[PDB]
């Protein structure tokens, strides 16, 4: 009940939004026979937009005056699963990404010339580094204080 | 004669100053100039918080006046303190700026220099306790806001496994 | 002038156009000159001059204090080369500090523009942001083009 | 997209909770966050409560003048 | 009411009293320490500047510690300020 | 001298002339002219071109620094 | 030796002389020896507290589900209100006494012979925290029996315990999972599993 | 073939399916998890 | 009009003015490199600017230098 | 051109939004979008970004992550090719979604 937001479970406006697309996608439904592939489509749509309302519903999502789910970013422990969370999932999958790239060039580095591993790519170094990410978390943070994450200017 | 016994000791403090545990995890203290600047700050603020001390529980036990116009009281004040901080100022030795001695210090304290030491740690260790037994009382105000350092004593000497700081520092 | 030189400076703010005047006329209006009841007046959505006239009042105290500061003809006051040359933090994070600087500014025109407009781009989307949500104006809230 | 597939509700809405913590750090009730101006326990309301505090909140509340506007994602 | 005409001399009183008895050591050391406004390595006087030329008839004062008129101007500013600040703050009832 | 005067054929190198591409960074000496008259006899080779992909310049001795390594 | 897989080299930063060491280390996370070094005393001591962790279930758990005392689920069992003491409290004294246990272990591992040498009162008991080895503390105060006086040339009762610790750090998450999912004790899972096994597994989940 | 390898590694054939492979598994998530705003699991 | 300069760290490759359109350049003895020349820039009057000098200068960041400066007639390249 | 043209016959593409001629209107927007994106290829010129990018060249060898194809902003001409097919694609496809999603709802 936040920032002068109702809960979307508890909202008129939501309710009022998925009323209004069943009926758009119901309106584009009498036009076709209800067992052939364009009817059953847009029953398949129509029950997949009834769950979407439902599930943003029995999240505990916040619909303002508008009617559409906004986001809290605050740090709210109700509203984790808006930003928190999934920023956590997104920063773990990112620096899996930057560990496994970095470790990539450290490992080709000592080549004789390396750009061509950058261009003709090492799959099989990769792969062996491509899981060595899943620990970045604990073999950067050894890096920074080893010293080994970030070079020394000479 | 260390804080945590086992973390290195910086190099700019390793026993000889009178109260010298090598605390300084921050590196406050790097440059000389700075760290006299600071123990002079140090005793300053040490005597200060035990002259407060026993300056709260003391009513507290007698008067429970819970340490809690302005512009007259203000201005004696301001006049009265702001000429000796300033007289305070004026001194240029430094050892004279902690420890001036002469006529501030009669019955022969500093007669003996091994006592003088020795006393020296006294006043830090004392000062130190009573600087965080200050901001004790303080956030002991915030957190209960109508309660005395000694009435929280007797809270805790109730029931010491019920009534303690934990009530605050977690939501639960 | 009694009230200001016997330092009753509140008889400047007795009857500050309570809720009811219209602007250019004596109905509703009042007697002070400086006041801080803040908000906006009614009929014009914009500030009262009586808190502009204090408002200017305050910080022309502000300035004509601060314009005192720096060294002159007269004995007393700050070297701008002293004060920047005394904050040099010790521990070497800035270095040198602001030691050489009143010298490379004063020397150079082109220092003393780039600071001017810098303050002066800050403070004019100051006025753009005071001048739509606390307009000193009376009735430029309601006509909305300008 | 979500609007070109019809689907508003599924929009990335983010509502700007510390521009609102300020608004209503200022006196504006539209939020219901009750902190240091519209707390009427706060000090600082209890410290202005008798200068400008009314004429400020009954503009900054006022819905119709441009101080302090309902945002919103 | 707090004597408009009292607390004012009080105060300008007090002002010129921290002045010249408490801190003018320190007030004239940090003068002398600052140094003047010097441009370029020297005084704007000693730069051409006819203008400047720092008065030293209105700072010849023979008070035996050096309180000119302009250290009188200073403290007695301060003194009104604050003067006038009790007065203001004490005149309504907040 | 005859002997050599500046850092050992392939001694890799730190340049310290600021104007350099390789400003702070470590080379590969090649060459050095023991010419006790040119300006600039250290010829390096580095790993990296330069913008006019150029891998190798002439640098003075004053203009050069040997690393620990 | 053998290395925790066949057909592949252990890394040649790691090998024989550790305690329990088998080669498993394709991530490159003990490349760094100091990292090494850091990583066995957090294996050690993780392993230690997990060990207590299963003791604390199990035997908790065999007296809850055959019913010798009444004692909570594994699960449910943090906010048990205690009568003498409060969580609140609980919470702070654990923080203090395990601040003073754990920061002691920290500067020995950084300083071996910290905690015993000057200024370093424990109630006057500043040689039972000698150390004698990182992770392997020793002393009347920490192995009162002392089954292995040596530490260098005990590697049967290292290698017992690193491997009785891992089995336990492997079966607390066994306990964090299965029972998350499941929302019972482990015994009442494995009996679940010992009635019918082809038709009680994670997979039996739908 | 070696040389095959060696093209198929090569940046833009193995962005592609690197980007093929991953278009299909986010592709797949967001038919199985579709209309997704919020991470209900220990919510 | 222009003002090219020809610093010490030439290589004397002779390639500045062997790209040179319009004759600014020459090549002279010198004792400072392997080569024992460098490049000197006598007819700046009619050096238009291209920089085609110094986009074959060898070295460093450059040894010829090209100063864009007052443009007449023959640096604008006109043939009007 | 502005008004009856321009401004009327984009009454179909932007109110386009959650039809069936959806697709054009966000193409309406998105090329709108690369045709100013190639704005910067064709205003801009190389040695800004070659400066920047040996900034962010020097933020990255502080990180051990320097590549060894270094990073070289484009050649003048590859940025006119850019800013050109940028700028071609994004008002041709401004166009296209205009011209089909008019001609397809009023038909
Ligand atoms: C290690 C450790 C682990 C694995 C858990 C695990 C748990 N504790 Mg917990 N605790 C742990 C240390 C501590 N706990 C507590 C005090 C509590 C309380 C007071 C509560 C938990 C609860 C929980 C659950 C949170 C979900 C979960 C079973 C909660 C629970 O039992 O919900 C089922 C709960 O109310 N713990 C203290 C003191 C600890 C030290
Ligand atoms: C403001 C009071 C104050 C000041 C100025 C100092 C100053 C000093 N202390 Mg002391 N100390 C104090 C309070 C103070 N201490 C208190 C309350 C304790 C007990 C908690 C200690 C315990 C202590 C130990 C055990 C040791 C010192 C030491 C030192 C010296 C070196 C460290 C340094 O540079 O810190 C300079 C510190 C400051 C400039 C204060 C900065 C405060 C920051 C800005 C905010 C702190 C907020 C905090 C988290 C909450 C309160 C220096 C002379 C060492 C020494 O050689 O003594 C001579 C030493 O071994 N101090
Ligand atoms: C650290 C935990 C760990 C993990 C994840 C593995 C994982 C594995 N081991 Mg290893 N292993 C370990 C510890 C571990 N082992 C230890 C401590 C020992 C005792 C020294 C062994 C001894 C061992 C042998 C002897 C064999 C494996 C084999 C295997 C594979 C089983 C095939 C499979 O995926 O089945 C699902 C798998 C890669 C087998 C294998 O595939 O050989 C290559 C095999 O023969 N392991
Ligand atoms: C978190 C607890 C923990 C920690 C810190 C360690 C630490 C270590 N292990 Mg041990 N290990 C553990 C649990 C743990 N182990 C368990 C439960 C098993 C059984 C599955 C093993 C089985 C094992 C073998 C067989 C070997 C090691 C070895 C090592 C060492 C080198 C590898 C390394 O640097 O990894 C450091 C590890 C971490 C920092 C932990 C990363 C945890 C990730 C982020 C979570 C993944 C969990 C998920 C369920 C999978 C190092 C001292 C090697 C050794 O003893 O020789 C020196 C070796 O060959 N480990
Ligand atoms: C490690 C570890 C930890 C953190 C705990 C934690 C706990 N145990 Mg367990 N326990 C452990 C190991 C551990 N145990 C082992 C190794 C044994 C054997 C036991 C046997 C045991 C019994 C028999 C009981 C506990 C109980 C308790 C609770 C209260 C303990 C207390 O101080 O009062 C608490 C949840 C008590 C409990 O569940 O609350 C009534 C209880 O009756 N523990
Ligand atoms: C069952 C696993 C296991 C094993 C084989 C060991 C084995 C060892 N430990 Mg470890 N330890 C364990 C669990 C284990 N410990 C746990 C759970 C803790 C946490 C309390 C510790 C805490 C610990 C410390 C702090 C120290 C040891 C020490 C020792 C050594 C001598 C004591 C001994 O053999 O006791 C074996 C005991 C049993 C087999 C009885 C198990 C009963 C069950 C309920 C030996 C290497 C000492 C050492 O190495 O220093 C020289 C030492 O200082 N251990
Ligand atoms: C050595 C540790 C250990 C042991 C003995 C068991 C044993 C068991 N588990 Mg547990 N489990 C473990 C680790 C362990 N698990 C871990 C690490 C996880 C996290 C992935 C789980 C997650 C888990 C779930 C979610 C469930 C079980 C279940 C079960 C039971 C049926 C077997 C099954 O579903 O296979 C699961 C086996 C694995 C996931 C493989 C883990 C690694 C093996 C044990 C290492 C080899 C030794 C059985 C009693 C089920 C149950 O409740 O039974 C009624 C059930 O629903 N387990
Ligand atoms: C950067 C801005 C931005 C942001 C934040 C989003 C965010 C989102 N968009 Mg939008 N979108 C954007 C730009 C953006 N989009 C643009 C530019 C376009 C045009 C191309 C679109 C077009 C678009 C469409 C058409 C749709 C979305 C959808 C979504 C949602 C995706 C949820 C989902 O399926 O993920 C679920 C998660 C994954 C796919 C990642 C899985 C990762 C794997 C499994 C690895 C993780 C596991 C790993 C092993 C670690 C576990 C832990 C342990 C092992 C250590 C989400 C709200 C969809 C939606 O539902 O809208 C609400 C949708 O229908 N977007
Ligand atoms: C400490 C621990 C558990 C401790 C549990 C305790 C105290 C439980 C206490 C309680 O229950 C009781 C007793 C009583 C209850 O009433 C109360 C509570 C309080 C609830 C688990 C650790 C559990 C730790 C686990 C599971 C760690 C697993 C690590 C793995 C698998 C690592 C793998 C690798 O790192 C290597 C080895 C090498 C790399 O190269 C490759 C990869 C693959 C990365
Ligand atoms: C909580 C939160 C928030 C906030 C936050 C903040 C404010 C933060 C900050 C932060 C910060 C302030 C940070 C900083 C940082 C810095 C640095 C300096 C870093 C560095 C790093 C590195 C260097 C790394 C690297 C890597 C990795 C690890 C990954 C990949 C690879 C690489 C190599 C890249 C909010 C409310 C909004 C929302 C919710 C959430
Ligand atoms: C932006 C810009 C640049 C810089 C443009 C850069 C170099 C393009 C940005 C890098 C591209 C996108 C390559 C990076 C992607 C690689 C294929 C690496 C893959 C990494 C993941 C995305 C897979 C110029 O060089 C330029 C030159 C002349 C006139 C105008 C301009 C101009 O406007």
């Amino acid at each position: 009940d936040i920032s002068g937001l109702t809960p979307c479970k508890d909202s008129k406006q939501f309710a009022k939004r998925e009323k209004q697309q069943i009926k758009k996608l119901e309106s584009s439904l009498k036009l076709y026979a209800p067992e052939s592939a364009p009817a059953l489509a847009l029953n398949a749509q129509i029950e997949k937009t009834k769950r979407r309302f439902d599930n943003y519903g029995k999240y505990g999502l916040l619909c303002g005056s508008d009617g559409l789910p906004h986001l809290i970013v605050n740090g709210d422990q109700r509203h984790w699963g808006e930003f928190i969370t999934p920023g956590i999932l997104f920063l773990y999958i990112a620096g899996w990404i930057g560990w496994v790239g970095r470790s990539y060039l450290i490992a080709i580095s000592g080549e004789k010339k390396p750009a061509m591993k950058e261009i003709i790519i090492d799959v099989p170094l990769a792969s062996r580094i491509i899981f060595r990410g899943f620990i970045w978390p604990v073999a950067a943070y050894r890096e920074f204080l080893n010293g080994d994450l970030i070079a020394k200017d000479v | 004669a260390h804080w945590m016994p086992g973390e290195p000791r910086p190099a700019y403090l390793d026993g000889s100053a009178p109260g010298d545990f090598g605390f300084d995890p921050l590196g406050l203290g790097e440059v000389p100039a700075n760290l006299e600047r600071y123990k002079e700050s140090e005793l300053i603020h040490c005597r200060w918080a035990m002259l407060a001390v026993p300056g709260i529980l003391v009513p507290e036990a007698l008067g429970y006046g819970n340490w809690v116009t302005l512009p007259t009281i203000l201005a004696i004040e301001f006049l009265a303190i702001a000429f000796v901080e300033h007289q305070r100022s004026m001194e240029k030795d430094p050892e004279k700026k902690k420890y001036p001695g002469g006529a501030f210090d009669p019955l022969g304290y500093s007669k003996d220099p091994k006592k003088l030491e020795e006393l020296k740690v006294k006043e830090i260790k004392n000062g130190r306790l009573a600087l965080l037994a200050f901001v004790g009382f303080c956030v002991q105000q915030s957190a209960y806001p109508g309660t005395g350092p000694l009435e929280n004593l007797a809270t805790h000497l109730a029931d010491p496994w019920h009534n303690n700081i934990g009530d605050i520092v977690i939501p639960f | 002038l009694g009230p200001l030189f016997t330092g009753q400076w509140n008889l400047y703010a007795q009857n500050p156009d309570s809720s009811s005047h219209l602007f250019g006329t004596s109905q509703g209006s009042g007697t002070a000159i400086l006041t801080l009841l803040g908000g906006f007046h009614p009929q014009t959505q914009s500030l009262w001059l009586t808190d502009m006239a204090h408002h200017h009042l305050a910080i022309a105290i502000l300035f004509l204090i601060a314009g005192h500061m720096y060294r002159t003809n007269f004995g007393i006051g700050h070297s701008i080369k002293d004060l920047l040359e005394a904050h040099i933090p010790p521990g070497g994070r800035l270095g040198r500090g602001h030691k050489g600087l009143y010298d490379t500014i004063n020397n150079s025109i082109h220092f003393q523009l780039g600071l001017a407009l810098a303050s002066l781009g800050v403070i004019t989307s100051l006025v753009a942001q005071h001048m739509y949500s606390l307009p000193a104006y009376a009735f430029i809230a309601q006509d909305f083009t300008t | 997209v979500m609007l070109a597939f019809g689907t508003p509700e599924k929009q990335i809405l983010i509502e700007p909770i510390f521009a609102q913590w300020i608004q209503s750090a200022h006196g504006k009730t539209s939020y219901g966050f009750d902190v240091l101006l519209s707390s009427t326990s706060g000090p600082a309301f209890n410290a202005g409560r008798s200068i400008w505090l009314p004429g400020w909140l009954n503009a900054i509340n006022e819905n119709s003048n441009s101080l302090f506007l309902t945002i919103g994602p | 009411e707090l004597s408009p005409s009292i607390v004012i001399s009080l105060s300008t009183g007090l002002s010129l009293f921290l002045g010249r008895f408490v801190f003018f050591n320190f007030q004239r050391e940090n003068v002398a320490k600052q140094g003047l406004p010097e441009q370029n390595g020297k005084t704007h006087f000693e730069a051409g500047d006819d203008r400047a030329k720092e008065y030293v008839s209105l700072l010849k004062s023979n008070d035996p510690i050096g309180f000119n008129i302009v250290d009188v101007l200073a403290w007695g500013s301060i003194g009104h300020i604050v003067a006038y600040y009790i007065l203001a703050t004490s005149s309504n009832g907040y | 001298k005859p002997p050599p005067i500046g850092p050992k054929r392939g001694s890799k190198v730190k340049i310290l002339r600021r104007e350099s591409y390789w400003f702070k960074n470590v080379g590969s000496v090649v060459a050095v002219d023991q010419d006790p008259k040119t300006r600039y006899p250290v010829v390096v080779r580095f790993a990296k071109v330069n913008y006019a992909n150029i891998s190798t310049n002439n640098y003075a001795l004053d203009e050069v620094e040997e690393v620990a390594a | 030796r053998a290395t925790w897989l066949p057909g592949l080299n252990p890394p040649p930063y790691l090998d024989g002389n550790l305690a329990g060491d088998y080669g498993f280390d394709p991530l490159g996370l003990g490349e760094d020896p100091e990292s090494l070094k850091w990583y066995v005393q957090a294996e050690l001591v993780h392993s230690r507290f997990a060990m207590l962790g299963v003791a604390g279930i199990l035997f908790t758990d065999l007296l809850r589900t055959t019913g010798i005392r009444n004692l909570p689920v594994w699960y449910e069992a943090g906010a048990v209100k205690f009568d003498f003491a409060s969580t609140k409290t609980l919470i702070v004294v654990q923080f203090l006494l395990m601040g003073f246990a754990e920061t002691k272990r920290y500067m020995d591992f950084v300083s071996p012979g910290s905690q015993a040498k000057e200024g370093s009162f424990f109630f006057g008991l500043e040689a039972a925290l000698e150390g004698l080895e990182p992770g392997y503390p020793g002393g009347p105060l920490l192995n009162p029996l002392g089954l292995a006086k040596d530490v260098q040339n005990a590697h049967d009762w290292k290698l017992k315990e690193i491997k009785n610790g891992r089995l336990a750090m492997m079966a607390m998450l066994g306990f964090f999972v299965q029972a998350s999912v499941t929302h019972t004790g482990p015994i009442d899972n494995l009996v679940e599993h010992l009635s019918n096994p082809w038709h009680k597994t994670i997979i039996q989940t739908l | 073939m070696r040389d095959l390898k060696t093209y198929l590694s090569v940046a833009p054939v193995l962005s592609t399916l690197w980007f093929g492979s991953l278009a299909g598994l986010l592709i797949e998530i967001n038919r199985l998890f579709p209309d997704a705003l919020t991470f209900p699991f220990f919510s | 009009s222009h003002s090219v300069k020809i610093y010490d760290t030439c290589i004397g490759c002779t390639q500045c003015v062997r790209a040179c359109p319009t004759d600014v350049l020459e090549m002279i003895p010198w004792d400072g490199c392997k080569a024992k020349q460098i490049a000197s820039a006598p007819r700046t009057e009619d050096c238009v600017g291209c920089k085609r000098c110094e986009s074959a200068c060898p070295t460093d960041f450059l040894s010829v230098r090209v100063y864009l400066w007052h443009e007449t007639t023959r640096s604008m390249g006109l043939a009007y | 051109w502005l008004r009856d043209f321009l401004w009327a016959q984009a009454s179909q593409v932007i109110q386009s939004y959650g039809s069936s001629l959806s697709a054009y209107g966000l193409f309406f927007l998105g090329a709108h979008f690369v045709w100013a994106f190639s704005l910067m290829f064709l205003f801009s010129g190389r040695g800004y970004w070659q400066e920047l990018i040996e900034s962010i060249v020097w933020a990255h060898n502080k990180l051990k992550v320097a590549p060894a194809t270094q990073p070289r902003a484009l050649s003048i001409i590859q940025g006119r090719a850019v800013g050109v097919t940028h700028y071609l694609l994004g008002g041709i496809a401004t166009t296209w979604a205009f011209f089909l999603a008019r001609i397809i709802a009023v038909g």
